């Protein structure tokens, strides 16, 4: 099937106070084990907040919610270096042990890897998505995935959202 | 005495414009001796005047954030390639605090520059592990290579 990377919104439509869940998800990335990802918004119509706690992101939270690379035998390590206030969210994940994870000779290959709660600011139509910074050269739309020989994947769809009408 | 050299190659990705600066100065030394040499730009070492040993030598590789290669049974009765152009020795980079072992202190001190750019105040050439120019998890995805390796993981 076709492989690729995706951040979809749970509601088009709410009020101020509402949190807009946005799900950031990967299909079909063969032997994955890590990425890196920088999606901006515009921080007076958006915030960023957890999406169950709804606790304010700050530079160093990590999105929670992901269904794969929980193996604790791998070392899953987990970064975050986002900038709230410019509206910039960057944050990454990778098993240490790849070795370890290649020798079970079966990759997890599709699923959730990040939940991010959006709290409407204002009622206005506005737009959040993969972008690049100079952080991440040669990425591929400001992501990167990688496998488990530690070596970047190539060649996967990159599917924008938003659209986010109001 | 003779001539011992090879080639070495570290075990990543990286283009042409960097590959001057991976392949060069890694030090290989005969262990027990004062003989040695450090690549050049093509990663090409040359030690010379080394004397006969039909025992093999030991040698040694090493270069900072690397992990040290120890290779036993390097026979010398003239001059002898080590290793050639198309099959090379692999270095792993990931030893960046010293202390022959790749681990979760290695993987920290990337972490501590993390997305910090070329001229930056928290940028820093060495922990630019593929040198493109940034500091980020395409760097830690090539030291997670060979998370949990000391020196005696190599092939002997
Ligand atoms: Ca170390
Ligand atoms: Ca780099």
């Amino acid at each position: 099937k076709a492989s690729s990377i995706e951040l979809k919104f749970d509601r088009n439509k709410g009020e101020v106070g509402d949190i807009l869940i946005g799900t950031v998800r990967i299909n079909n990335i063969k032997n994955f084990a890590g990425f890196q990802v920088n999606i901006v918004y515009d921080p007076k119509v958006l915030m960023a907040v957890d999406p169950e706690t709804g606790k304010e992101f700050t530079s160093s939270t990590f999105p929670p919610g992901r269904t794969v690379l929980k193996n604790n035998a791998y070392g899953p390590i987990q970064i975050a270096d986002n900038d709230p206030e410019k509206g910039i969210l960057n944050f990454a994940l990778a098993y240490s042990y790849i070795a370890g994870y290649k020798e079970t000779g079966v990759a997890e290959e599709s699923g959730i890897i990040a939940k991010i709660g959006f709290k409407i600011l204002q009622k206005k139509s506005t737009a959040v998505k993969f972008q690049d910074t100079l952080s991440m050269p040669g990425a591929i739309s400001g992501t990167q995935l990688f496998d488990w020989d530690g070596e970047v994947i190539t060649g996967y769809e990159v599917i924008q959202p938003d659209v986010l009408s109001l | 005495g003779y001539k011992v050299s090879g080639y070495i190659l570290p075990d990543f990705s990286f283009d042409a414009t960097v590959a001057p600066l991976v392949k060069a100065g890694f030090k290989v030394e005969i262990v027990g001796t004062e003989l040695y040499a450090v690549t050049d730009a093509n990663g090409y070492f040359e030690i010379t005047g080394v004397p006969a040993n039909a025992s093999g030598y030991t040698l040694k590789i090493s270069r900072a954030t690397y992990l040290d290669r120890v290779i036993a049974n390097v026979v010398v009765t003239g001059d002898t390639s080590v290793s050639t152009s198309q099959a090379p020795i692999m270095m792993w980079v990931g030893d960046i605090v010293k202390d022959n072992s790749i681990n979760l202190l290695d993987v920290a001190e990337v972490i501590r520059c993390f997305n910090a750019t070329k001229g930056s105040a928290n940028y820093v050439e060495e922990l630019d592990i593929n040198r493109n120019g940034a500091i980020n998890m395409q760097d830690i995805m090539i030291v997670h290579k060979h998370f949990g390796a000391t020196s005696s993981d190599y092939d002997a």
